């Protein structure tokens, strides 16, 4: 009686364990892909930038 | 003495249940983890892009000023000079007090 | 230490430097210090004009 | 019978003990692990900001 | 029922403290790797950029001490104010 | 003993930026002769 | 205190470098003092331009 039913506390937390495992590992797939994706929009704005201060620069030294 | 029986029996299954909370929580934190370090790691390729990019547009903003203040250093001089002062000079609250003035407080809030 | 000294041990004057400038900005970071500096200073020596 | 529960309760607690003992030591190597992969990662960002460093 | 009760007591700390203390050491151990770790990455980055400072020392100290001082010095408040008058009150709180 | 002055250095500059940055200060010029504490 | 004699006693002189500027740090710990300190501070040789 007493066993059967504590038997089946064990079995549930057995499956939670999979199942976090699996959600938690899905996270860390999705994390990576937009650490990637940050960096080349910081990339790209990075670059406009740049080309921007040259045009600054060159009315600059025009005036 | 019949409860105590069954409590004991429950004790050994409680001692194998906290373990499992244990392993998931490293089988649950230990991928978080990996996933904050390819963020830390991608921001730091970010950074040295950044900066490098950032430093070319400064250093031909400044190569192609060089030049012109060749030409006329002292009207360059104080034309950047007088643009810079200004500035500064309206986002502050000045005094312009003679030098015979001495002592004074901060007051510091 | 070992490392430390080590890597630093060929110039020990550009470490101080560095290091010394890094822990101004860590010690300086709180916006509740007051620096009461004078224009005659030598950093300030390009606000007088040209 | 009193005697007998108080006895009987004893090796429950042990149980318990070991259990959260277990459990706690887990946790604990778990967080070590844990602590030295970030860190890792941590260290290879610098040489990366070092690099745009000596380049600018 | 006393005897038994604080023999209980006494049986329940025993383990509970073992946990604590191994918890304790891996904190320690950690703060270890993150140390040695830590130098490393300081020390490869600082060898990196002192070939740099090589080919310009005057140069390479201009530029790190005003970006340094502009820090410092937009974050914390200023006077700019003549030394002869030697004399001020700070009127702390 | 292998390195003191480079590891004596490191130590100084780490424990004064910890109660530096931990500390209010003033910075005013050494030849001011005058202040007051004002305490509580 | 055997213990931290025949310790300390192979360098005496390093043991006060450490225990004082431990010292400093718990001591200095809280917020509610100040450190009037000028720039003319051997500290602070590196803020003036190089």
């Amino acid at each position: 009686t007493e066993v059967s039913e504590a038997i089946y506390n064990r079995m549930r937390a057995e499956r939670e364990a999979v199942a976090r495992r699996h959600r938690s590992q899905g996270q860390e797939e999705a994390e990576k892909l937009r650490a990637t994706a940050d960096y080349e929009v910081t990339r790209t704005l990075a670059e406009a930038e740049r080309q921007g201060r040259i045009m600054r620069g060159e009315g600059d030294a025009e005036a | 003495v019949k409860a105590a029986f069954d409590d004991a029996i429950a004790a050994r299954e409680n001692e194998q249940q906290y373990i499992r909370e244990a392993e998931a929580y490293t089988n649950e934190v230990q991928p978080r983890a990996n996933g904050q370090a390819q963020r830390i790691l991608e921001e730091a390729r970010a950074y040295k892009a950044q900066t490098i990019l950032e430093a070319q547009g400064e250093v031909a903003r400044f190569a192609k000023l060089l030049p012109e203040y060749k030409a006329a250093p002292e009207i360059t001089r104080e034309r950047l000079y007088i643009e810079t002062m200004e500035k500064v000079l309206g986002n502050t609250r000045k005094v312009l007090v003679n030098d015979k003035g001495g002592n004074l407080m901060v007051l510091p809030l | 230490a070992k490392l430390f000294a080590d890597a630093f041990s060929k110039d020990p004057d550009f470490y101080a430097f560095i290091r010394s400038l890094r822990a101004y900005e860590n010690s300086f970071s709180g916006n509740q210090d007051v620096m009461v500096m004078s224009p005659d200073s030598d950093f300030f020596r390009y606000m007088k004009t040209p």
